[PDB]
């Protein structure tokens, strides 16, 4: 589970990154 | 429904939007300013596009036509011919044997495949992605590259001190001189060094990793930054070039205080003033031999911790990245490996 916590943190911090860098999703009307 | 099996076949094999009636489940901007925002109409979808199985698929079919009108607007062609590959797509006859068995499927991802093929061929044929990567791997990952930013450390050393010593007010016209005659004297091969442009930012390099991390921090003021045009653009986004600045900024400060260092040495081991004793000194192994052994120390730190990183990090993901491309299959798989490539260089 090291190896998959390894992962979530780096998801996480892949998150944060892609939320601060403008938001690329979206939706219109 | 013989209208929408032939606008679907349309939209797979041309990636051509022609939805008169708003009855087609995408539609595409513009009909910034090169990359157009395609919307998803769920209201006229064929299914629920809910599971992550028919969100694949409904991705899949999205970016098969916006490879395909990518390709067309690079081509400067009306229409994409069949003979440009060796997969063939047949017409939708009748929408309910499409949706009852798995022949959908089986033409999606061909001429998914045959999207990503042609996108392949023309990005790597026509485009030199190898040389992009390379360039790219020079001016921010310093690959193969140390040899220019160590000069331009050299040339502009007073002015990057005096730069991060006063205020914003202090003059960067000199500074900026001196790199558009370094780009100039470039060759102008390298469209990456060519269109390289540097920029100064209020922040410093411990305030914008505390702004965009949990953690806690007028030095280091300077970055660059690349445009990166059309079609390139819907492959290089933003987020990989703001990881490619923050990786330079990080080199470059270990570059400059290596070269504090390396000058530092220089100076006591070159100085006659330094290098002189006598007169019953008394004073020599206590202050010369101490700041020297000081110095060998923070070699032996800095150096060591710059060696460990460019090897068991810079230089293991050069060779994946050099690696991944060997026979490509999807140029978005490639670009998910680079930025899972950057994003365990900045979690390491």
């Amino acid at each position: 589970q090291e190896v998959r916590e390894h992962q979530m943190k780096k998801e996480r911090f892949d998150r944060a990154l892609e939320s601060k860098l403008l938001g690329k999703r979206h939706i219109t009307y | 429904s013989q209208d929408y099996c032939t606008m679907l076949y349309e939209w797979l094999t041309q990636g051509i939007l022609n939805d008169p009636y708003q009855e087609f489940m995408t539609y595409d901007d513009l009909e910034r300013a090169w990359d157009t925002q395609y919307f998803i109409r769920k209201d006229v979808l064929l299914r629920d596009c809910d599971s992550e199985e028919d969100k694949n698929l409904l991705f899949k079919m999205l970016r098969t036509g916006i490879l395909l009108k990518v390709v067309r607007a690079s081509l400067q062609i009306p229409t994409i011919p069949s003979n440009s590959s060796d997969i063939t797509i047949q017409e939708i006859n009748d929408f309910a044997d499409l949706m009852e068995g798995s022949n959908l499927e089986l033409y999606v991802d061909k001429c998914y495949s045959r999207a990503n093929e042609i996108f392949l061929k023309l990005f790597f044929q026509g485009y030199d992605l190898i040389n992009v990567l390379k360039h790219l791997q020079q001016i921010f990952l310093g690959y193969q590259s140390g040899h220019n930013v160590l000069k331009f450390l050299t040339k502009n050393m007073g002015e990057l001190t005096k730069h991060y010593r006063n205020d914003n007010n202090a003059n960067y016209d000199k500074l900026l001189q001196n790199f558009e005659l370094e780009r100039q004297s470039e060759n102008p091969n390298n469209l990456m060094r060519q269109l390289l442009m540097i920029q100064f930012d209020t922040e410093t390099l411990p305030q914008v990793l505390s702004h965009y991390l949990q953690i806690y921090p007028a030095i280091y003021h300077l970055k660059f930054d690349i445009n990166i045009p059309y079609p390139l653009n819907i492959i290089i986004s933003r987020t990989c070039m703001i990881k490619y600045q923050i990786i330079l900024r990080y080199q470059l400060v270990l570059q400059y205080h290596s070269r504090l260092l390396d000058e530092t040495w220089m100076d006591l081991n070159k100085t006659p003033s330094w290098k002189y004793r006598g007169y019953s000194h008394t004073v020599k192994r206590r202050i010369v031999r101490a700041t020297r052994v000081l110095h060998a120390k923070m070699n032996h730190f800095i150096k060591t911790i710059m060696e460990y990183f460019n090897q068991n990090v810079i230089d293991k993901e050069v060779y994946s990245l050099e690696k991944c491309y060997r026979n490509p299959t999807l140029a978005v798989a490639i670009q998910n490996e680079l930025e899972g490539g950057l994003t365990n260089i900045m979690t390491n």
